[PDB]
C-alpha cells in the first residue's frame, strides 16, 4: 500500500 | 457560526488575493504568527498547535460529506479512495477493482480498514476554495488527502513523505507520534520512503492525542505513524505541498540551458577535449598519481563554476511559473470579483429572448487583474503568452495549458496590468501605441475571465 | 615504393598498436612534427604542409578506385554520393534519384560538377585501414569524404564544418582558400554553417595551391573555399574527427548526474525554494532592485560551483569512452595479430576440419589484442567489456557490442587492460581461481580481444 | 402534469427495463405505433408527426436550461459548444477559443448565430435518463444534441448526416425542408456529407413548421437544412443514434476472421496461387482475352461463397455487444430497483457506521438489475461480463468494465442474463457447490448488477 | 566442365529472362519434365530424382565455400548461422553470442552440432544467381538455407516447413525420411511446425540416402528428418518458394476492399442490422430455436457470395506482384543485356578526364524491357507507380521499395513495352502525345537500367 | 462548420 | 532451436 | 546543398 498521494495516482 | 465560516466570510470582504491568502494561512496556524512559522518552523521543525475549540474546522469536512460523496459522486478504487491495513508489523490494502460504494467502503471500515480518500478538491467545494486560496502565499499547489481510522486500530505503517504536511483534526482523537529525520540524506527527502517498522525508529520527537481542531505540522523527511485507541475513531485531512520544488529541481533545470549558452558564447567551453584523457579518467583510472588526471578535475570544476555567469534564471522562474499556473486549482472569486467580472455580467436569458446585452468596455474604464495569482507572462521562442489558471479542472491536469498570445505592442500594457494589482488603471492610460491597442487588449482580457473593472459595465 | 606503401609496410612491423597510430600521424604531417602541431597548431592555426613529392599519397585512394567503386558497388547518390556546383554565388545540389551508376556520375562531372563521396572507408580497404589507426591516437572518431572537381569549376560555396579537417591532395591541383574565423563566436563552431556569399568573407589567411602529396589543415570553424583552374581537375581526401568532442559535450553529461548526487548527499540542495521568488523572478523582474532578487541570484551562484565536488567524471569518461568505441572502425590487425589471435588459427576444412582443438593454458602468455579495440564500464551494477572487433566499416550499422564481466576477473580484466602490451602469463592474473583465470582468457580469446605470444597448439 | 413527466412516472412503475424501453419509444412516437413506424417507416420515409400539444416535451430540455449549463459547468467551446451562421450559401463556424461563457454564447446569438450544444447527456439529468432509456430499445447508442436559433437566420447550410435522426421540438418554431436521397449511393449513407447550397438539392419531399410537441424523424442521407422566420427563435433537441450498425459494419468484422478459419479448417484456401497470375491478373491486363483469367476470376467468386460457411458470426455478435456495452450511457435506475439493489443499502453513517452486514443467502431470491447493463462473452480462453453500471454519462470517458466468469458458473450467470425479469433463488443456480452459488451472487449483488426481491437483513 | 556451369553457360546464351528461369527449372529436375512435375508433383507429393551424376550441382557451394565465408564475411550467429543438435528426442542450439568465426563454428562442428547458414545467396554470387533466376518461373521469392552435417549424428528433429522444399544434395550422403501430412489440417501447412518427436510420426512414405546431385522435393506440411551415419558428412542446401503465397493470403487482402466498395455501392450493405439481434445471437445464443437465428445466418452468407462482385481482384494482384519486387532479388544480367544497357556504357575513366561521354537515345533507338522480371506497372490514388527490382539488395528488405511515377502521358508506352518483352520497339513508334514523351519514358527507363537498346548507343 | 456530432470529438 | 528460415531471423 | 559529412546520414 501507498502513503499520501499529493497528486492522485493512475 | 463557526471559525472556519467566520473567516471565510472575511476573505469575501478582503480586496487583494494575495492578502486574502496570507489572512487564510494565519488563520490556519493562529495563535501562532505566520512570520514566525516561516523564518523557524518551516521545514526545520515539527509543529503542534493545540486548538483547543473543537468547532475550529467545522465546515471544512466531515464524515457524511464523505458519506454522500461515495453515493453521489464517482468515487474509484485505487485512484482515489484507498483502504488500508496495518496489523502485526505489516501493511496492506484491500482495494476492491470498481467504484468505493458506500456498502464496500463502510464494509472495509467495520473489518478494521482505514479509508484513504486523495484529492477531495476534486468533489469537495470547500476544501477546494481552501486549497485554491492556500496555494497562492505558498507559491505551490496544495493538495489534500482524507484519512479516516476505525476505532481501536492503525491503517498505516509508519512512514515520511515526500511534502510539508499540514494534519488538521477534524473528528474524533488520534495518537500521533512524529520523529526527526534518521540520516542527513533522509532531511527533507525528495521521494516517498517505504513503509517502516518500529524496528527502523528510533524516540519520537514529538508523541500526542490529536483532538478536533488542533493542527500538526511536520516536514517532509520527519518520519510519522498514527493509530486510535479506546474505541474512538478519527477523521482528518492532510494538506500537503512543496512537492518538488527544491534548488535542486531548479538547477536541474537551469544547468542545460546554461551549458548551452556557455557553448555558444564561449570559446572555453568548445574547446575539445584531450586526445587521451581516455587514458587516465574513467573508473579503472580513478586509483591513478597521473597529474594531468588531477588537472582535468581543476579543469571540470572550474568550467563549472563558470555556469553560473550564463544561468538563465529568469527563463527558468517563468517556466515554473508556467507549471505552477498548470497545477494550481482554478479560482475562487468573491462576490465582488463576480460581479464586477465577466463571470457576474447581468446578460442572461429571462423571457424568450437573452436580456442586458452590448456590455462594452471604453477608455475611461478603470481595470484590474481579475486576481493576483490567476496568470503569469511567459517568454517561448521570440512570442510572449500570457498563460492563466481560471479554465483549470479541479481535477490535475485534466485541461491542458491554457495561454493567449500577447503581441509586441501590447506587452508593456500586460507587463503594467500584472504588477499593478490591486491598483485600478485606466485603460485609456494604458501604455501602447493606439486606442485599438488599449480597447483589445482590455476586452481580449475581460471577456476571458482575467480582468475586472472598478464599475460595473452598462450598455 | 611509395612513402605510403613504404610506411604501412612499416607499420605492420610495429609492435604496439598505440605507437603505430602515433607513425602513421608523424608520416601525415611530415616533416612537422607531431609534438609541435598538437601544440601549437591543433585547433589554433590553418596549416600548410607543401609535400614536394606527388608520390607520397599513391596507392590511398584515386579516380580509378571512385570508378570501380560507382561501378562494383551500391553507392548511393544522395547518401554517399553528392553532386554539387557552385555558380554566380549560389550553391546547388543535382543528385538524381536512385543508385549512382558510372554513366550518371560522369555525366554530372562533365556538367561541371563536383563529385562527393561520403565514408569511402566502408568501401575502400585502404582508406578504412587509414582512418582505423589514426582514430586511436586522435581519441575520437576519423571519418572522411572525397572530393573531385571537374577543371575549371568550383563545387562548393564557402563554408566551415564542425570538424578538424585534414585536406590531403590526391590527384590534380586546386586553388584554396582559408579564412580564420569571422567572430568570436564563429571560432571553434559546433555546428557546420550555412553557404556563404564572397561578401560574407573578409581576406584569407591562406590561400594557395594545393599538388599531390600536399596537406592542408583547419580547425572548425575556419571558413574555406576551393576552384579549379588552368584545365586540370581536383582530387582530394578531407579527413576529419573532433566531432563533438568539446569541454562543453563533456559537462552536458556530467552536470545533470552533478545535481543529481548532490540534490541526494547534500541536503542545501534539498531546501525548499522560496514562497514568493515569483515575485522577483522572470523576465518582467529583470529591473527589479529588489534586493532579495540579487540573493536568489547569488545563491544560484554559490549552487554551482558546489556542483564541481558532486561530479561523476570517472563515469561520463567511461560512457563517451563506449561511445568511442561503437563509433570506432573495425581494426586492421597485423600479420603477427593475426597469426597470434583466433583469426589467425589454422582450424580449416580439408572431408573433416583439420587443426582443431587448440586451447589456452594457465603457461600461455597473453595480452590484449590492441589498444584502442576495449573499454571496461560499469552500468548499473554490473560490469561490462564493450569492444570494437565486431563493428562494421559503416558507421553504427551494428549495435554496441559488449561481454559482460564478472568481480572475480574484473582485476584480471583491468591489469590486461592496462598491461598492453607486456605480455601476461595466464596463471599470473589476480582472479582467485585457476577455472577464472582460465575462463576468463578462453572467452577473451574467442572472442578475438586477445592474443597469445606463441600460436595455439594442441 | 406535463406528458413527460407523467410518462417518466409510469416509467417507474414499470417492473421490466425492456417494456420501460418500448413504452418510452411509444410515447416518443405517438399516436403511431411502434410496429409500423419499425416495419415500414425506419430508414425508409421521413416522418413528421404532428402532437398537436406543446407542452409535450415540457421537462425535457430548454433555453433556460442551457444558460444554467454554459453558467455552472465547463461547457468548451469547439468541444461542447458550436456557433454557427448561414449566410449568402455559406456555412461559418464562430467559435472563441476557451470556455464557453454566457456573455460570449448569447453575442454570438444575438450577432444571429445558432447554437448547437453536443452531448447534453453529460450535464442534463433528464435528457441523459431519455436516452439511457431509449438506447436499450435501438440496440445501439443513443446521442443528442440540441440545437439553439435566433429569430429570421438560419444556422447550418444544407447537408445529410450519418445517423437517423429524430428532431424534437422544444420551442418556438422553424422552417423545415427533408428531401429524400439524391443518388443511389446517398441512401442510408455511411458518412456524414459536406456543406451543400440550394442548387445541389431538388424539391423537397417534405416542408413544414415544426411546433413545441412535434416530432421529425429522417434516415441518414436524407438531406435536410432548417431557418427561423417572423420574428421568433427556435429551441430542439436532435437524438440520433444507428451510426456505423450496418451489415456492411458486421461483414468488415466477420470476414477476416472468417478467411482466417477458413484457411485454418479447409486445404482449398491453403492451395498455392498460380505460378503466373501476375501474367493476366493486374490492371494492365484487364482487357486480357486469357481463359485462365476468367477461371481465376471464378475461384475467387467460389471461395468467398464459401466463406459463409465458416463465419463466426457469434463471436462478432459478442464483440459488438460488448462496443454497445462500452458504449451505452450509465443506467437509471427506479425507485424499486435502487431500494433492492446494493445501491439502496441502507449502511450509512451516523460515530459510526449503522446497518451494516447485509449478506446474501441460497434462500435469497435475485435477477439482474436490469436487461441491457450487462454482456457475457468469450475473449481467448476466459469468460467475462462485460457491464454498463460503472460507465460515465460521457462517451467513453472511462474504459471497458468487466470481471471474469469461472466455468463453475457459466451456467449460473447464462441462465440470469436469460431469465430477466424473473427472480431465482440462489440456491437454484446450475452451479456446482454451495459456495459457487453465494459467491457468483455475492460478486454481481456488491458489483450493482444484481437486484433482490426483499431488501437484505442483517 | 560441371553440368551447373555448363547450363548457366547456357542462359547467357539466352535472350529471353523467361525462357532462361524455365530453361534452369528444367535443369534442376531433369531428367523429369517441368509439365509433369508442375501438374501432378507440385505440392502434391514428395519427389526424389536421383541424378546419378555426383558432379551435377559442382560450382553451386562447398564446405571450403563456407569455410572462406565464415572467415572472409562478417557472419553473425543465431542470424546467419545456427549451430543446431538433436540427441536422445531433444532438439537443441548452442548458438555462442556473435560473429561465427571458423574456430568457433568448426568446433561446434567437431561437438557433433550441424550448421545452418541462412541465406547464402547474401554472399555466394553463384547461389543468388542460381536463385534469382529461378524467383521468375515461381513467381515467389526462392530463397535457400545450408545445411551441413557431422558424421554418425542428426542436427535437427522431425519437423514440417511452411515452404515448397528442393533439397539438393551437395557433398556426402545422407537418409532422409519424408511423411506424408499427418492430419488433414497439416496439408500444406501456413506457419512452420514445432519439433516433434519419432512417436508423433507414422510411416515414411520415402525413405532413402542421398547422393551428391540428387534433388528431394516435397511440400509445406510434409514432416522429413535427416541424419548422417557410416562416418561421412553431408552438405545440402535447401531451395524453399512459396510462401504464405495461397488463395487465402490473396482473399485475406481482397475481403476487407471488397466489403468497402459493396458498402459504397450496394445499399443492402448499408442497412442497419436489426434492432434486438443481440437478443438471438451470441455464443450464449448458440443453443436457440428462434428462427430469427436462421434468418441472420442466412442473410450473412447471402451477403458473403455477393461480395464476390465487388472484390478488386486486379488491384490485389498489382499488390501482391509489388510486394514480390520488393522481395526480388537483384537481377543478374547476361553479357549482351549489360552491353546494351546503361551498366555497359563505355564510358568510364581512363588517363585524367571520363572517356566516351555523350551517349544519347533518339527516336530511332530500337528499346525493350531489360528483362521481363524486374519492374511491374501499379496503381496507387490515381497515380501510377513502376516499382522494379534492380535497385534491390542481395539482403532481403536491406533497401525499401524502389519505384518511379509515370505521368498519365507515358502510361500507354510502359504498357506496351512491358507487354512486348522481348520484342524490340523503335522509340519513335511509343504511342504517346509528343516525341519529348517518346524520348523522356525511353531515357528515364535506360538510365534507370530497366531499359536496353537494339545496339549499343554511341555519340 | 460541422454538422450533427453524435460523439463530441474535438 | 529453429528449422527452415525462407528468411533470416531478427 | 550540404558540406562535409562527417557521418553520412541520409
Ligand atoms: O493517519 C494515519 O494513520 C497516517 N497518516 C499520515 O501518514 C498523514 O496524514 O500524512
Ligand atoms: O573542395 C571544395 O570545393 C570544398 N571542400 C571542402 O569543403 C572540404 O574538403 O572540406
Ligand atoms: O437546425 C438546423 O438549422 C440544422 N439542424 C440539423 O441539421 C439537425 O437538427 O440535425
Ligand atoms: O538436414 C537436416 O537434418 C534437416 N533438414 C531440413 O529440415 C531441410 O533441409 O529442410
Ligand atoms: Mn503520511
Ligand atoms: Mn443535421
Ligand atoms: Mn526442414
Ligand atoms: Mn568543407
Amino acid at each position: 500500500g501507498g502513503n499520501h498521494q499529493h497528486i492522485c495516482k493512475p | 457560526m463557526s471559525p472556519l465560516r467566520r473567516v471565510l466570510a472575511e476573505l469575501n470582504r478582503i480586496p487583494s488575493s494575495r492578502r486574502r491568502a496570507a489572512r487564510l494561512f494565519e488563520w490556519l496556524i493562529a495563535p501562532m504568527p505566520p512570520d514566525h512559522f516561516y523564518r523557524r518552523l518551516w521545514e526545520r521543525e515539527a509543529v503542534l498547535v493545540r486548538r483547543q475549540d473543537h468547532t475550529y474546522y467545522q465546515g471544512l469536512f466531515s464524515t457524511a460529506d464523505l458519506d454522500s460523496m461515495l453515493r453521489n459522486e464517482e468515487v474509484q478504487f485505487g485512484q482515489h479512495l484507498d483502504a488500508a491495513r496495518y496489523i502485526n508489523g505489516r501493511r496492506e490494502t484491500l482495494n476492491p477493482p470498481g467504484r468505493a460504494l458506500p456498502a464496500a467502503a463502510w464494509s472495509l471500515y467495520q473489518a478494521g480498514c482505514s479509508l484513504r480518500l486523495c484529492s477531495p478538491q476534486a468533489f469537495s467545494t470547500t476544501v477546494w476554495q481552501f486549497l485554491a486560496v492556500l496555494q497562492e502565499q505558498f507559491g505551490s499547489m496544495a493538495g489534500s488527502n482524507v484519512y479516516l481510522t476505525p476505532p481501536n486500530s492503525q491503517g498505516f505503517a509508519p512512514h515520511y513523505d515526500d511534502i510539508e504536511a499540514f494534519v488538521l483534526q477534524l473528528e474524533g482523537r488520534k495518537l500521533w507520534r512524529v520523529y526527526r529525520p534518521r540520516a542527513p540524506t533522509e532531511e527533507l527527502a525528495l521521494t516517498s520512503s517505504p513503509n517502516f517498522s518500529q524496528d527502523d525508529l528510533g524516540e519520537p520527537v514529538l508523541q500526542t492525542v490529536l483532538e478536533p481542531g488542533d493542527l500538526l505540522y511536520f516536514p517532509r523527511g520527519f518520519i510519522h505513524q498514527a493509530e486510535c485507541q479506546d474505541g474512538v475513531h478519527s477523521l482528518h485531512l492532510t494538506l500537503s505541498t512543496y512537492q518538488r520544488n527544491t534548488w535542486g529541481d531548479f538547477l536541474e533545470a537551469i544547468l542545460p540551458l546554461a551549458v548551452q549558452a556557455a557553448m555558444e558564447e564561449n570559446v572555453e567551453f568548445r574547446r575539445g577535449l584531450p586526445r587521451d584523457f581516455m587514458d587516465y579518467m574513467g573508473a579503472q583510472h580513478s586509483d591513478s598519481k597521473d597529474p594531468r588526471r588531477t588537472a582535468f578535475m581543476e579543469k571540470v570544476r572550474v568550467l563549472v563554476a563558470r555556469l553560473g555567469h550564463f544561468a538563465p534564471v529568469d527563463a527558468v522562474a517563468d517556466q515554473r511559473a508556467k507549471d505552477f499556473i498548470h497545477d494550481s486549482l482554478p479560482p475562487v472569486l468573491t462576490d465582488r470579483e463576480r460581479a464586477l467580472s465577466v463571470y457576474g455580467l447581468p446578460i442572461r436569458w429571462e423571457a424568450g429572448e437573452p436580456v442586458n446585452v452590448g456590455a462594452q468596455l471604453t477608455t475611461e474604464t478603470e481595470v484590474h487583474m481579475l486576481q493576483d495569482g490567476i496568470a503569469r507572462l511567459v517568454g517561448e521562442g521570440g512570442h510572449l503568452f500570457l498563460y492563466y489558471t481560471v479554465e483549470n479542472s479541479r481535477v490535475y491536469h485534466l485541461e491542458e495549458p491554457k495561454c493567449l498570445e500577447i503581441y509586441p505592442q501590447q506587452a508593456d500594457a500586460m507587463e503594467l496590468l500584472l504588477g499593478s494589482y490591486p491598483e485600478f488603471v485606466r485603460v485609456g492610460d494604458l501604455p501602447c501605441d493606439s486606442v485599438e491597442d488599449q480597447l483589445s487588449l482590455a476586452t481580449t482580457l475581460y471577456d476571458k475571465g482575467l480582468l475586472l473593472t472598478k464599475m460595473p459595465l452598462a450598455l
